[PDB]
């Protein structure tokens, strides 16, 4: 979220040496690292056959706030 | 007019990063970006210069009435 915000500021301020070095260099290098971790989460949930119920915010975490 | 102006600045940032890479994947893509910028300005000049001509002349009339 920080690289996409700083790249748009360099485009409006007429700076081609900064916006082009982030959108096609910093962003692609950071998105490929997240894709490697997404495949590890799907493979770990198949062996457990139930996953982690203490990670996704659902109706269980909403009723506890009102009860307090 | 704003849609053609916003897309014109985005193609300039992409064409900047393609000039730093010299391979069999950046020279072909750079020719497609420069060809798209020529067609955007083709339909923008009859509309951008027409809007600036009406705005530039209407604003001058307001300055004349304020001094009369």
């Amino acid at each position: 979220d920080e690289l996409k915000a700083k790249a748009e500021d360099a485009e409006r301020r007429y700076d081609l040496a900064r916006a082009a070095d982030i959108r096609y260099y910093a962003i692609p290098d950071l998105e490929k690292r997240l894709a490697q971790l997404q495949a590890e989460k799907s493979q770990a949930d198949a062996e457990r056959a139930d996953g982690l119920l203490a990670e996704v915010v659902g109706p269980d975490q909403i009723m506890e706030v009102v009860s307090r | 007019i704003d849609k053609l102006e916003r897309r014109h600045l985005q193609l300039e940032v992409e064409a900047t990063a393609l000039e730093k890479e010299k391979d069999a994947a950046s020279k072909q893509r750079l020719q497609e970006v420069r060809a798209e910028m020529a067609r955007i300005q083709e339909e923008l000049r009859p509309l951008k210069m027409k809007y600036e001509s009406e705005k530039g002349r209407l604003d001058e009339i307001r300055n004349l009435s304020q001094r009369l």
